[PDB]
């Protein structure tokens, strides 16, 4: 049986525990290739099923995702519960090293769930999102606002009928929000934003904004402050909200992959793998051994890419302005190498549904072999002038500390989570594209997570990847760059150039799309600031019904507040330098 | 009955075969040789399914789903690993010989055997050796030729041939060899050779006339519209790209035309293409021709009309009955004119009255299938009512669907039926000035002069009730003729008798009339159709109004010193002399159109008015079907500076800015709740589609499909800066992607089939409850009018025997399905299948004139000396002089005229 | 179908032949010596079956042709690996019920006899590799394995 075969998960254990507490009728099982048990939960049950789950001998710990669907237009939905709307919550355990996805029910007219944020405080955030895009409330929430849009905006995006496209510009209404910005500091009360016990009148309320460009992009954070120090702050964010989602619903399986490329851009082919692995469990397709060996290599390459950013950005915010040249130009080989293999830079868009988009050019091995001699050097050299100054030793070193309960109750993966002593890595754990077969080691902390125990475990995860590139570069198998399935999209080049029912296949997956048969499918992997997730409902069409996108760089900043506080600005500014987040990953 | 698929149990109808009732149940079978409509051969053999004997049958066998029936407690499976193989096989047996030919091919995106070589999944070539090639042939000016991409599916000849009765398709050759296509190079005969562009499920067959621009599938906007052609009402869906109308592709309609149209329908668009046509308002200022915006266009039309004494309006059956209803409001109801002439209006509203008052049910064009004897007075159908006679057509082979059923035969074993029919057939008997199209299945052609059908009409009345008035002076030939049509129309369950205005006679409607309701009074279910002249003629005739005449009259005393024109060129229904002089005497011309036409040149005032495509509205069919279109474009999308609005939108403004002295451009529902609150008989165009507020879960229908492409570059040229979306306040469509298409959205109006993996006509399938039945949620356009409890009294005007006069010639009125129609003859396309204009001659008349064929003759009508050629015509009855009505020059309300001083020029 | 000589010594009844793997026809036998190749027999029966084909049903006209090819191939020893599978796989799908009538289950009775019991001279034909394609400079073929 092929790993992206429909499977119910009834010989989970958690499915018996869970029918064993609430009840065989309290709960709906549906079959997926999600790789997850799914389960369709009664809303007025939704707590205790969470607490249940939250008490179990060995927990369900991370809330993983939080979201909704509009399930309105969706035509295939045999065996599953009637639902104008739903809200899955995608729960982890990681000592049982298995996952659970709850789905709620809604009437279009009862658009209201009781708030998780009493068991996982990320709910926060992601009922904010929901209720934003979807327009579901959540009753108990303590401040539900909007996140992404405007607070002055109509409408809620992500609902069926709300038009995709932009909107006819107006001056007048860019006037508008321009007096808001101005008077948004005259008219501030704390009470809006959550903030309290503000202007005891010792406090001072002062905005960041886009003065500091580590592009990780623009937004802002509001700080409350008893002179020097945090005593509360939430982050302003949507800044950056592209619609990536909706754009979703709006392009092709296979015209969709460059929007992936952009969610969290100094990823690349980092961001295209879970959504073609996604696809390509959607369309029963099994990649062949050099499309795995091309994909982790090319993950590994941009992997390297974003650590160096990220390492000498942190380097440059602490103050040591000189490292960032020349890990730029570090940058710049591994471009070299990009750039021969997939005609671009930093936006690649070279995965494709069945493997890749051509074959490895002739050469590739010589500038691999290049770079794997240029970058040991340098990464030692970058870590003796800047990473053992005491200097930054000390303006980093205990600088917003957190342990292994509040990186599990945040949702905090990657690094910040495996500074804290959890070994859970993307690529050990849960395995995909061949990982497997390559030899390398996950470096986990000794159980405090600070912002230098954050950039030592990246650069020890940039040493490994060099491992996983020199494995890649000595043993790259011979073979094909596609899939022999039906719904690689596009067929072999030469193929379709010359052979009818090849051309025909490539005629229509270009313009009307491939079509994927009707599916829920979800691919988590490790991505370069923590654990990406692509969550895709097809509704049978050549377009995603819903294409869900669990970025990292989210969560960490909602752990931003927990973190900070009781801090000083100078480790904030620290703290968000050793976060490893762009704006992107965090509105999409 | 009960199936049993993949282990899966489904209710279906045990009378079905088995690939339309999965088909209907939304499983996925390829197919090529089987249609809804023309049954099920068993030739392609890509149906295949695997059938077992019980549940506890693990081998099974290879079926054809199309030719096994779907029989209770059936045993299939679709997806077993044989089955698809072999279906996989049969496509790539298909593509051996299939040339590499996509990108430069017509039907690519829209193509079936395209969407079943991706369904079967065949996507690798392993045969290495060479293909086989054909010749193409010249097919005419409407259809294109390209045999190599040909998979033997038979369905072309089936179609031409089993359907629509054609003669000049045929295949040949053997083996792999085999040829579809005409026996040599020319002009396919059949008035209903277009609906080979969407039966042949390959690109053999292809639209020449979208080819000429073509653009594919999904970069079309679509909109579900009503061919204005003739009054039949069958439903398209027209395709824009780049500002211009592209295609006329079949909408379904299971009430009225469901899969086919008529070339005319199909072909004759081009008149909204035209560059001639009027985009902006211009004003008459002396020599000078000014231009103008709407704002001061409705402002200086509205002085001026202030100024005047007494405003007229002239409608026109070409326009909505909103436009024709704005024009009412806007000068008074008893200061509106309907554009047609005094006679055409007294038939028109006779067979309005036989049709909503004579207590005899009219069927719809799907519904005149099912009647067992037909009996044509006076209707050239083929040439005026072409849907018509192709459903007119199959109820002819009904006979033969009914001696197969005898013989417990399925429905769907279409080559057992013809083979049990042979060439019996149920009784048709059609009259006419000469011979028809009609008469290669007609039992009987009466070619006649109209008097002469309509004394005929009436002999069969009296014959079949003695009640009927009688004829006197019937020949004993005669007489047995008609004895025969009595005991068929006697003898049958469901008689059809069909007629219309076209003849140009009011007894010939009359003697129609007379033959239902005898019919009607021996108990026999019959049903009455009525054939108009123009898609809004019965519109027309329920609001009413004076003639075309009275109009004139008006204009010519000099009581009335302003006439507004609606979309009337108003020479079809008057001299020319006259409507000249009488529009020059005349100090106010305003004419409404989007046509270029002759009496714009002493208009003061000429208002840039939309057609169709541009345009909604509501048009009542000949069986007073109130149908909607919907605007398939905004004109102003890539031409900022064309001002072209609906004449309803024009109208409502003029009489807004005559009134309050403001404009005031109005909606669609709004005109439509006007008309439905003014006018009581035509309250249920409010029911025809719902109004703008109608969503789907919230959203709009879309007219375009979501992979709709070049959004941010179509425009770029003439700005890079990306317009806002046109916006549609009339209606419940979008002019965007942004909107619903599903084929199980409720709603009845569905712009165009698309389905995921069925991205040809095929679609249509996904969007009917049954395949071939109707669409899922209700066919659209509601019947104005119920049958009658009590019918009309028999019409005792017999008129007397035609008698030739010498000097005097009366006028045959032979009409053209190229040509006969005002805006498709307007059509480029339609010009080269244009007859040659002629003059009609009995060879006595023409051997006493002295001329022989081709030879140029003159006459004069309203003292216009017109020249023509002759030929000879057999059936025409001497004193007649046949001319084909509708062409340049010949106004069709010559029908019935007389000709003086006819001689050799 | 093809018999050998161990099927000699059968009664020439229905039943008979039928239970051998072959039917009795028209029982007017015809005797093939060891002078006559077997894939030149067959590919004369084939040229004949393909090209009396009526034309009506896709899998014998247009599969027919191609077993043709496949044996005038075979015949000069152009043949190339998954020629006899190709073979089989007609014989299989030409058989009763998947055609219109029964033209082409008596045209692949003789390809699959003589398939089964002379493999030896249509694998002698098989010379030459695969090849479908040609090579287009600028494009990396898809190389399967
Ligand atoms: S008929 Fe269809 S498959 Fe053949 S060339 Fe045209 S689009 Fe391609
Ligand atoms: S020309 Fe078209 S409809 Fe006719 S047999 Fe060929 S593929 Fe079928
Ligand atoms: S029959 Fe009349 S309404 Fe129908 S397609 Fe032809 S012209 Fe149009
Ligand atoms: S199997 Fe029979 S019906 Fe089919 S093409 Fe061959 S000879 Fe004709
Ligand atoms: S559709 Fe049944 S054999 Fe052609
Ligand atoms: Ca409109």
């Amino acid at each position: 049986e092929p790993a992206w075969q429909t499977r119910d998960h009834l010989d989970d254990p958690v499915i018996g525990e869970l029918r064993n507490r609430f009840g065989p009728d309290a709960f709906t099982v549906q079959a997926t290739r999600t790789g997850v048990p799914v389960v369709w939960i009664k809303r007025e049950q939704l707590l205790e099923v969470g607490d249940f789950l939250k008490k179990l001998p060995k927990p369900y710990v991370m809330l993983f995702d939080l979201h909704g669907m509009d399930e309105r237009l969706r035509t295939h939905r045999e065996g599953l519960p009637a639902a104008d709307f739903s809200v899955f919550y995608h729960l982890i355990s990681i000592d049982r090293n298995r996952d659970i996805m709850l789905k709620v029910a809604l009437a279009e007219n009862d658009l209201h769930v009781p708030t998780f944020t009493k068991l996982f405080p990320n709910a926060n955030w992601y009922e904010r999102e929901t209720w934003d895009l979807f327009g579901i409330t959540f009753d108990g929430h303590p401040n539900l606002r909007r996140i992404m849009m405007p607070q002055t905006w109509k409408g809620h995006p992500l609902r069926k009928d709300y038009p995709a496209r932009a909107t006819e510009f107006s001056p007048f209404e860019l006037t508008k929000a321009k007096q808001d910005l101005e008077m948004e500091a005259l008219t501030f009360k704390p009470e809006e934003w959550g903030m309290k016990r503000g202007t005891n009148e010792d406090f001072m309320f002062l905005n960041l904004g886009p003065n500091h460009p580590s592009a990780h992009g623009a937004f802002r954070i509001v700080l409350q402050l008893d002179g020097e120090e945090i005593v509360d702050c939430v982050p302003d964010i949507g800044y950056h909200h592209r619609g990536a989602e909706k754009m979703g619903e709006r392009q092709s399986w296979h015209s969709y992959i460059p929007y992936t490329d952009r969610i969290e851009y100094l990823g690349g082919c980092v961001n295209e793998m879970p959504y073609v692995l996604a696809v390509e469990k959607l369309a029963g397709i099994t990649v062949p051994d050099r499309v795995n060996v091309i994909r982790v290599m090319l993950s590994e390459l941009f992997r390297i890419n974003s650590h160096l950013l990220y390492i000498s950005t942190f380097i440059q915010d602490v103050g040591a302005m000189t490292p960032v040249f020349f890990a730029f130009t570090d940058r710049q080989k591994i471009y070299d190498l990009v750039e021969a293999i997939t005609g671009f830079r930093m936006h690649p868009a070279w995965f494709r549904i069945g493997g890749v988009a051509h074959d490895l050019p002739r050469g590739w091995d010589r500038l691999l072999r290049e770079f794997l001699d240029w970058m040991p050097k340098r990464l030692a050299s970058y870590e003796k002038a800047a990473l053992q100054n005491t200097i930054l030793k000390g303006r980093s070193q205990g600088v917003a500390a957190y342990g292994a309960k509040e990186a599990l109750e945040w949702g905090t993966t990657g690094a910040g989570l495996r500074a804290t002593g959890i070994d859970f890595d993307v690529r050990k754990a849960r395995p995909y594209s061949g990982y497997e077969n390559f030899d390398f080691e996950i470096p986990v902390g000794g159980g405090v997570s600070d912002c230098y125990t954050r950039v030592m475990l990246k650069v020890e995860e940039l040493r490994q990847s060099l491992r996983i590139l020199e494995q890649c570069l000595n043993n790259m198998p011979e073979g094909p760059f596609k899939a022999d399935h039906p719904l690689t999209t596009p067929p072999p080049k030469e193929r379709t150039l010359q052979h009818i029912e090849t051309l025909i296949t490539h005629f229509l997956q270009v313009s009307w799309g491939p079509v994927m048969p009707a599916n829920e499918s979800f691919q988590m992997i490790e991505a370069t600031k923590g654990i990406n997730s692509y969550y895709l409902t097809s509704d049978g069409s050549t377009m995603s019904y819903r294409t869900r996108v669990r970025t990292p760089s989210f969560a960490h900043l909602q752990q931003i507040p927990a973190a900070i506080r009781g801090s000083l600005v100078s480790d904030l500014i620290v703290y968000l330098g050793s976060i490893d987040f762009v704006m992107s990953d965090v509105d999409r | 009955a009960t199936i049993h698929v993949d282990g899966k149990e489904y209710e279906v109808n045990g009378a079905d075969n088995l690939l339309e009732a999965c088909l209907s149940l939304g499983l996925d079978i390829p197919y090529f040789c089987w249609h809804p409509a023309l049954g099920s051969v068993g030739a392609c053999r890509q149906c295949a399914v695997k059938q077992y004997q019980n549940a506890e049958d693990t081998r099974g066998r290879l079926v054809m789903s199309c030719m096994t029936p779907a029989s209770d407690g059936t045993f299939i499976s679709i997806d077993d690993e044989e089955a698809k193989q072999f279906r996989e096989s049969v496509v790539e047996w298909l593509m051996t010989n299939h040339p590499h030919d996509c990108p430069v091919c017509e039907e690519g995106g829209n193509c079936h055997l395209q969407d079943m070589t991706v369904m079967t999944g065949h996507s690798f070539r392993r045969y290495r050796f060479t293909k086989r090639t054909h010749r193409n042939q010249d097919l005419g000016p409407f259809i294109s030729h390209e045999m190599n991409r040909c998979i033997a599916c038979y369905r072309c000849v089936r179609y031409y041939k089993d359907y629509a009765d054609g003669t000049d398709l045929g295949v040949y050759g053997a083996h792999d060899n085999v040829y579809f296509g005409r026996p040599e190079d020319g002009t396919l005969e059949s008035e209903f050779s277009g609906n080979l562009v969407e039966i042949c499920p390959t690109g053999v067959f292809t639209d020449k006339t979208h080819s000429e621009r073509y653009n594919r599938k999904w970069d079309m906007q679509f909109a579900p519209s009503i061919c204005q052609q003739c009054s039949i009402g069958c439903n398209i869906s027209p395709g824009e790209r780049y500002g211009e109308l592209r295609r006329i592709e079949n909408r379904y309609n299971g009430t009225v035309n469901h899969y086919f149209l008529c070339d005319r329908g199909r072909f004759g668009y081009g008149y909204v293409n035209l560059k001639d046509r009027p985009r902006q308002p211009v004003q008459r200022r002396g020599d000078d021709f000014i231009t103008l915006n709407a704002e001061q266009a409705m402002q200086g039309a509205a002085d001026i009309l202030r100024q005047s004494k007494k405003v007229i309006g002239i409608g026109s059956p070409r326009a909505s009955v909103e436009s024709n209803f704005a024009l009412r409001e806007l000068v008074g109801e008893e200061n509106f004119y309907t554009g047609i002439a005094h006679g055409e209006q007294e038939r028109l509203q006779l067979a309005l009255k036989v049709l909503r008052e004579g207590g005899i049910y009219t069927p719809a064009l799907r519904e005149i299938e099912s009647y067992d004897a037909v009996l044509v007075l006076g209707e050239d159908v083929t040439q005026t009512g072409a849907r018509v006679a192709l459903a007119v057509r199959q109820a002819v082979k009904g006979k033969a669907r009914e001696m197969a059923a005898a013989q417990k035969v399925a429905d769907w074993q279409i080559a057992a039926i013809l083979n049990i029919g042979q060439r019996a057939k149920h009784p048709l008997f059609v009259t006419n000035v000469d011979d028809t199209r009609l008469d290669d299945i007609a039992a009987w052609t009466y070619r006649a002069p109209v008097e002469d059908q309509a004394r005929l009409g009436f002999a069969i009345a009296h014959a079949l009730d003695n009640s009927a008035p009688a004829v006197d002076g019937i020949e004993p030939e005669l007489q047995s003729k008609i004895d025969v049509i009595v005991q068929a129309l006697a003898g049958a369950k469901k008689p059809l008798i069909i007629s219309g205005t076209n003849a140009g006679s009011l007894e010939v409607i009359q003697a129609a009339a007379n033959v239902a309701k005898a019919l009607k009074g021996r108990g026999a279910d019959v049903g009455i159709t009525m054939i108009a002249r123009s898609v809004n003629s019965m519109g027309l005739g329920i609001m009413g109004g004076g003639s075309l005449e009275e109009a004139l009259t008006e204009l010519e005393t000099g009581r009335a010193d302003a006439v507004v024109v609606l979309e009337n060129d108003l020479h079809r229904h008057a001299s020319a002399i006259r409507v000249n002089a009488a529009l020059a005497k005349a100090p106010l011309v305003m004419v409404v159109d989007h046509q270029r036409t002759a009496i714009m040149e002493n208009a003061h005032l000429v208002l840039s008015a939309a057609s169709f495509a541009e345009s909604d509205g509501t048009v009542i069919n000949n069986e007073g079907r109130a149908q909607r279109f919907f605007q398939v474009y905004d004109p102003a999308y890539y031409d900022s500076k064309t001002v072209m609005l609906e004449s309803w939108r024009w109208l409502h403004s003029l009489h807004s800015t005559l009134l309050s002295r403001e404009v005031d451009w109005t909606q669609l529902d709004h005109v439509i709740d006007a008309v439905v609150a003014k006018i009581p008989e035509l309250a249920g165009i409010k029911d025809a589609a719902p109004d703008a507020t109608f969503r789907i879960r919230g959203q709009k229908l879309a007219r375009e499909p979501h992979r709709y492409s070049g959004r941010t570059a179509m425009r770029a040229n003439i700005s890079v800066h990306e317009p806002r979306q046109p916006q549609d306040i009339d209606t419940m469509f979008t002019f965007s992607m942004e909107g619903n298409n599903q084929p199980t959205a409720h709603r009845s109006q569905v712009p165009f089939a698309w389905a995921p993996g069925w991205n040809s006509p095929q679609a249509w399938n996904k969007f009917q409850d049954e395949v071939g039945g109707k669409l899922r949620f209700g066919d659209p356009g509601v019947r104005l009018f119920e049958t009658s409890e009590n019918g009309l009294d028999y019409f005792t005007s017999v008129p007397a025997r035609f008698q030739p006069q010498d000097g005097k010639w009366r006028i045959a009125p032979y009409y053209h399905l190229f040509g006969s129609d005002e805006l498709s003859q307007r059509a480029p396309v339609f010009q080269s299948r244009m007859p040659q204009p002629y003059i009609k001659l009995n060879p006595a008349d023409a051997a006493k004139l002295g001329v022989n064929a081709g030879t140029r003759v003159s006459f004069s009508y309203d003292g216009n000396t017109v020249t023509l050629p002759v030929e000879i015509a057999e059936g025409l009855t001497a004193g007649q002089v046949g001319l084909p009505m509708g062409m340049s020059g010949i106004a069709p309300v010559l029908a019935g005229a007389h000709l003086e001083d006819l001689k050799e020029a | 179908d093809f018999l050998t000589e161990a099927h000699l010594d059968l009664p020439m009844e229905f039943e008979s032949i039928g239970k051998a793997g072959s039917r009795l026809g028209t029982a007017l036998a015809m005797a093939v010596d060891h002078e006559i190749n077997m894939v030149s027999l067959v590919r004369n029966l084939e040229e004949f079956f393909a090209r009396e084909s009526c034309g009506w049903c896709t899998p014998c006209r247009d599969g027919l042709p191609w077993s043709v090819k496949i044996l005038r191939a075979l015949e000069r020893g152009e043949g190339q690996p998954g020629d006899i599978e190709t073979l089989e796989q007609l014989c299989r799908f030409l058989g009763p019920g998947k055609t219109f009538c029964a033209h082409a289950p008596g045209a692949v009775e003789p390809l699959q006899s003589a398939i089964k019991y002379f493999r030896e001279e249509f694998e002698a034909g098989i010379k030459q590799p695969f090849s479908n394609t040609h090579l287009i400079n600028g494009i990396q073929p898809n190389l399967l394995k």
